[PDB]
DNA sequence: TTAATATATACTAATTAATATATACT
DNA sequence: AGTATATATTAATTAGTATATATTAA
């Protein structure tokens, strides 16, 4: 299984680096693969851009990202991401830009999205989702 | 209906059901969720805005 | 039966690897064996990563959180 | 702009698929799409030989 | 060079296909590379699932994507990405979305942004911009 | 100690520290587990046959080989 | 990740064909691999070749790897077989001949080796699978 | 042509190191390919893990293997692996686990297999060489 | 009895690996 | 001393092109 986290559990991760998250993360990574969307890593670099310690920011960034896979926003995301877009706005949901991207690549993938807080996440049709904290 | 992948060469190929056979000798490659489309390539980019013109109208 | 051929990267000696032989890790272990080396795949545990990030002082990213405004509703296509 | 070629597996039309392109199944669907079709990866079926084996018995 | 087409470029010709982005699509091709972005083919995508005619806009989206490259939005990006954004919103200005991960994704590539407007990429630094007049 | 993995051409290449420095500029690569053993390669087999005679150890399957007959099962029907 | 069938696994499943074994290949093979060692495949040929509907058992062998990978023995099993070996005779635990090189094959892989009597649970650093 | 090495020419070869084997292991390697099955080497793997001096012995095997090539057993040994055994077995003959694989890899591979024991005497369709 | 199924091969194009250097930086 | 990346050329491998043919289920 592939298992790809949320841009939320990722800043959590850097900033808080909690015990819980590095043994939830070695447990998995012994039989599945851990990777990260593009679009979470284009989120996690301007988190580090707009801070003030860029540079140990970007240090920290590096050291988490030596243990996962990018995964880039390919043309086979593309079809899902319609299809997903446009099912949310008739049901009335809202949802971020880039989380809209996020889901409709781990739906892509077929791979269980790792969330922080849930929320509307759950009303995303076919996503697998697995909630820490 | 159905399609059976099998080799040709060190290529992968996709044997077509007769109704869907084509009478052209290439096709354009387009990517659609886990699939692809398969459809006649037009010659240049006057042929494609051509061809969707078609369509429209 | 294998050869692999040992040359210059910057003012290291380095080896170059056969395809067959490819490490899917950046960093190996390198241990002596008689008159030759043992590299094994040797990858930073998850919590060698939380250690590393540890050490790090910063602020935090997205101190006020994240601003994922959501898209405009388009018409493109009839 | 990727491009495929038709060619002939005895008396069936076949297309050679581009290796970026390559299926990891056995069987995809086949459905018209304009003047092309859209071919969509079928789940690699383990009943089908489940099927086979308890026909043999 | 490679030259990457934005939504508005993509919308327009599917949609009006006009003889003068054809004249410079055929001009180009002959020597350089006519791409767009994952991103823009998420958001053209978008704009046949919402539509009442799906069958056609697929069929019309299929057809204008032969003769294109598209190219998948990749690590390389993000860094552009990141960085365009934190100064954008420094200076108070707003290219929101997916025309900033298209934007970031053109000078990841070293490419040359094709647009329709002055509205669509701004004051956006680094940026290689073609405009295409309606 | 530890080495990192890189990218010459369209080759992977593993740069050595110092210290495992060959004073040669082909070597033996063996594979053992999930990696590999890097070592001098002997010219021929003679060299092969001299090089393991300077070794000192005590000999492999003293007693012999245990090879057994293969397991039974049950099969088809 | 990869799923290695041990050979009792495989023999059950053609002989008597059972609807839980095709419902535990059928949701495994959604997100992984399926998979068989050289060294299974030599013992299945054996019970085909043994065997007095041949023709018939080849037939039916063949249809249940069409949805299979066939992983050879290769050189990096052998350092874990030599290893695991050792270790169950210094404990004075037997294990199948062919067993022992399957299972060393599971470990070299880092796969989960699917079986019939986990009670195998011995053998260290091996992840297993129990189907009834 | 290709030369497989069996499991006792091996073991001799690493502990008497004698001045024959390598005499005809340089003349056959001039035009001819010299090689070991993985399953020798799975053999020699636990040759060297039960013994005492293990860094000294997995030396010596690596130094040895410096000049061969290790040939994995694959999914086209399988099939007359199946015919060998069931031969062997209504003949009643005697093989041990690993040596009726290593017998069924050569005679996949068309390759002769170089003994130290003659009675290997017994096997159907295997080319064999005697050294001493 | 006509598609389709299954496999096989000689060859050439295209792609990817490997060789052997170069460079500026930490 | 090591990190990191660059790249031209040739060597080698792998993909693709073209074809052939004997069986079998629709």
């Amino acid at each position: 299984m592939i298992y790809m986290l949320g841009t939320n559990i990722c800043v959590y991760a850097i900033n808080k680096h909690p015990d819980s998250y590095y043994n939830n993360l070695e447990l998995l990574a012994k039989n599945n693969t851990i990777a990260i969307s593009s679009i979470v890593l284009a989120e996690l670099q301007y988190g580090v851009s707009k801070s003030k310690k860029k540079e140990q920011n970007q240090s920290k960034l590096d050291i988490f990202l030596s243990r996962l896979e990018i995964i880039d926003f390919s043309a086979k995301c593309t079809f899902y991401y319609g299809e997903l877009r446009t099912e949310l706005e008739q049901k009335g949901l809202i949802i971020g830009n880039n989380d809209l991207l996020i889901a409709s690549h781990a739906i892509a993938e077929n791979a269980t999205l790792v969330t922080n807080n849930i929320k509307e996440f759950k009303r995303i049709p076919n996503l697998i989702l697995e909630n820490w904290d | 209906n159905k399609a059976k992948i099998f080799m040709n060469g060190q290529s992968q190929a996709v044997r077509l059901p007769k109704e869907f056979r084509f009478s052209v000798k290439e096709v354009s490659v387009i990517p659609l969720g886990k699939g692809i489309v398969l459809q006649p390539l037009p010659n240049s980019w006057k042929d494609v805005f051509q061809e969707m013109a078609e369509i429209s109208s | 039966m294998n050869k692999a051929k040992i040359f210059m990267n910057g003012q290291s000696q380095a080896v170059r690897l056969p395809k067959e032989f490819r490490f899917s890790v950046k960093e190996v272990s390198v241990i002596p064996l008689g008159k030759g080396i043992v590299l094994q795949p040797l990858p930073n545990s998850w919590k060698d990563v939380f250690q590393e990030m540890a050490e790090i002082s910063s602020d935090d990213i997205f101190p006020e959180g994240r601003k994922d405004l959501p898209p405009q509703k388009r018409k493109y296509f009839e």
